[PDB]
């Protein structure tokens, strides 16, 4: 029998950070079959550093921690995967740090076995402020990563096709999802990270419409909204309905109504008025303007205009494409008993020992 | 996700096809819970799924380095032999 | 027990 | 029973280290029941230990006949110069 | 959802008893992982023929199976580990055929899903008597390749050795035995059976040199047989066999060799003996006594008047004028019925099988 | 519905 925690030598601390993180791959068979794996045997390592009362320890690890996540992070930034990781575990590692802070708070879904592993000797509320930092920073750097890569695909695969298509989006939407479900990222994370890619894919379409004459016709209208569904059948199909993401396409939906609805009639602009909800006035005049067929007369947009003058928003056409919803990391317990888990051969990790 | 790994033939299994294997092995196995033999099951897993990697591993980079090599050797015999 | 609080901040990584 | 052919490096391996492993593993999840999911589990082990097998087995076989080939072309470029 | 059925074409069925029967290896991932696998195929592949109601493929199935098993066991019946793969395997497609038979009697210990797995059309009642025939024959010739295995280390073993065969030569040859039976998921009450006819070949082979020989009487011999015995005794401690009857066939061995340490001298001491010998005939204790060579000068020879007066003892006793064991006796073999708890609903197919053109149903 | 018995003699075999 095992209480759950990691010893090691002092003067072996570098080579451990080294293993378990500078050099540890993102894809491997030890973290493929047991995700947030590293993160587990970090905060193992920190239990019996705690246990000894070795505040120069403790301080020693968690310090190397940040820094090596941070060395990685630098040297390997433009790696989808490897940030995707990182995340991931450097999230388990925060909830780690909660789960068996001994705050009673945080310990509401434990075993008695798991009360058992609380820290006892070091209160690391401060760690935990900047470790929860350091995520946010990772957190924008996934989706700089994953804004780099969906970016050149968005245009074509939405609007200039009868280089990319539609089902390439969908395909790297498939990509992106899996490799972070493989990492045992929170399905709550994951979710955040759904509604800013499907934003991104709205925001660059409708601005690429929205500056393109070539683009606002009945016929883009049909097949944008054909896109659209396509990406909500993407949701439906992972249950992401709730992630906000439909939401977030909702500007696009409406100008692709706005290009099929009649344009003629004092009714026709009424209709209009109360549709585009979620659009502005200057986005839905510039559409009006592009269409290209009878072309929409100068006095209906005219019409549009006067009516719209109840909105008190200031007048803007472009969607802020780098813009980022502010990400949430919810407390997220695990049911993983430490006492059981055992340090895999292919870690490289044999100079550390169970107690 | 590791229907086309688990079908294909050994000899041409990639480290990749390793991992993706081990992933749907993992969520299996996690599915069964918290049973302390499932635990020892799957640590024994890891360590059968580590040797697979490595003899694919091995094996894909002995071959590749030799059929360099031995793509090289027969240019300079065929030089040699003009 | 009381659990002595170790200080951290922004300056103490990198 | 297993400890010795788990412990072995892959490298030296036999393929009765093979059937010595994948006897133990099958005791292990004949002992967890006859849950489907435990059974499918079981077949997921079965492929894999086949796959561990042929590896085992056969893997120096294309290293072996490109070896061979290697120092053969290696005696000849000696031979002409 | 699968029925747990498996079906084949009427002209692939060679090929399917060629694979699973002639040239299945004994040793391998599959049936390691899964002992007694080729049988539970069998089984499932009679089970489609008798739900279709094709007695003629069902017959041409169960026809090919014994022949096959036969056929396997005239060209390598040498091989140890390939009579103990097929009487292991008769024996899970007998137990089989009973679990699955309808019968209510085979049905105790069966789960609501297997009770409904049970054959429909065909009373195999008839065909099981031949099968349980054939695993009979087959443990006798388990029995025949075991007994040539262990019979050159016996004597060399048991006796010759001191402290080319030495006893741990026996222990390591028991331990081969017992761990392929067990990898091959025999029935455990057959695994007591063989190892107390093992047992029963030790002590047969060795009380006869004893008794055969003039320099194995002796106060040292009987020191070093009641301590090989103990180890054999141990070996069936560590592995649960103390129930197996195999520690009973050695009685008359270990009498022998306490006959060989204890005191030969007074009237009371040969009243001890006529209690103890409870196992060796008249014969066999009178011989031992008459071969005793003595330690030391400080023992004496054992008298001829000390022997008449055991061998008129045991006079009021039902004359028993035989001295040898027969070596080669064989304990008749039983098979009790052993019902399974594995599913047939989710039984798959592995690749290494080469019977891909078998479908599941 | 009784089982139809099968019969099985040593003429069958071999």
């Amino acid at each position: 029998d095992f209480q759950g925690m990691l010893e090691y030598k002092r003067e072996d601390e570098q080579k451990l950070v080294k293993n378990l993180i500078l050099e540890l791959k993102p894809r491997g068979v030890a973290v493929n079959l047991i995700p947030g794996l590293p993160a587990y045997i970090l905060f193992m390592c920190v239990r019996h550093a705690d246990y000894l009362n070795d505040d120069q320890k403790v301080r020693s690890l968690l310090t190397s921690t940040i820094n090596s996540i941070k060395k990685v992070l630098k040297k390997r930034g433009d790696d989808f995967e490897t940030v995707s990781f990182w995340l991931s575990n450097t999230c388990r590692f925060l909830h780690c740090l909660k789960q068996y802070s001994g705050e009673e708070g945080f310990m509401k879904h434990n075993t008695s076995r798991q009360n058992e592993h609380c820290l006892t000797n070091f209160d690391l509320a401060e760690y935990r402020q900047v470790l929860s930092d350091l995520a946010i920073q990772i957190y924008q750097q996934l989706v700089r990563v994953l804004e780099n890569i969906l970016q050149p695909m968005i245009v074509s695969g939405m609007l200039e096709h009868e280089t990319y298509t539609l089902d390439s989006i969908l395909r790297q939407l498939n990509s992106f999802h899996s490799v972070m479900s493989q990492h045992g990222m929170d399905p709550e994370l994951i979710k955040q990270v759904v509604k800013q890619m499907f934003y991104i894919v709205g925001a660059i379409t409708l601005n690429n419409l929205l500056l393109r004459k070539d683009m606002c016709s009945w016929s883009k209208g049909m097949q944008i909204r054909y896109n659209v569904s396509q990406l909500e059948e993407w949701l439906r199909d992972k249950n992401l309905m709730n992630s906000g993401a439909k939401e977030t396409l909702e500007p696009l939906i409406q100008a692709a109504q706005l290009l099929q609805v009649k344009k003629k009639t004092d009714d026709d602009a009424e209709a209009i008025c109360s549709m585009c909800n979620a659009l502005t006035t200057a986005q839905i005049v510039k559409v009006l303007n592009l269409y290209t067929p009878e072309r929409v007369s100068v006095s209906f947009i005219r019409t549009i205009q006067m009516r719209l003058r109840d909105r008190k928003d200031s007048p803007q056409l472009l969607m802020d494409a780098k813009h980022i919803f502010p990400v949430t990391f919810p407390f997220n317990p695990s049911s993983l008993a430490l006492e059981t888990i055992q340090i895999p051969a292919s870690l490289g990790l044999g100079f550390i020992a169970r107690v | 996700e590791d229907e086309g790994a688990l079908a294909k033939s050994p000899l041409q299994l990639t480290t990749d096809d390793v991992y993706d294997i081990s992933y749907v092995v993992g969520r299996e196995l996690m599915a069964l819970g918290s049973d302390p033999r499932v635990t020892r099951l799957q640590f024994k897993i890891v360590r059968v799924m580590e040797m697979l990697e490595t003899l694919v591993n091995e094996g894909s980079l002995a071959v590749e380095e030799l059929r360099m090599e031995r793509d090289n050797l027969k240019q300079e015999v065929e030089g040699l032999r003009k | 027990k009381k659990k002595r609080l170790l200080s951290f901040r922004d300056v103490d990584f990198e």
